[PDB]
């Protein structure tokens, strides 16, 4: 994974610390960049999710 | 005393609406005088309300 500001990432952990910004996806040779496998599927999981978390009557 | 009726093909409204010296006064909340805030909606509501359906959006 590469973060926006021209980063790699080794161990797949900094995500539990903060949210991350990734570069954008391009087919260039020398600058090339591709989806994540699991790359915009959790949109839904995610809005519910942060409802769930958002309403604090629980 | 306080009712609220949610009535579909509006029929009621004649069986309360009695003379004006009576004193009845009738809240007829129609289409054209509803005021319902969109800004006070949720995640799903909004997206029902604007990202619709009928299409895999990219």
């Amino acid at each position: 994974p590469k973060l926006s500001n021209g980063e790699l990432v080794e161990n797949r952990q900094i995500y539990f610390n903060e949210k991350l910004e990734f570069t954008s996806s391009n087919t260039s040779k020398a600058t090339k960049a591709s989806n994540g496998p699991f790359n915009g599927e959790f949109n839904r999981f995610l809005s519910r999710f942060e409802t769930k978390l958002t309403d604090k009557r629980l | 005393s306080h009712i609220i009726i949610f009535d579909i093909h509006s029929e009621y409204k004649s069986a309360f609406e009695i003379d004006k010296n009576e004193d009845f006064n009738l809240n007829y909340l129609d289409v054209e005088k509803l005021k319902l805030p969109y800004w006070l909606m949720n995640s799903e509501e909004l997206e029902t309300l604007f990202i619709e359906s009928n299409e895999q959006n990219s």
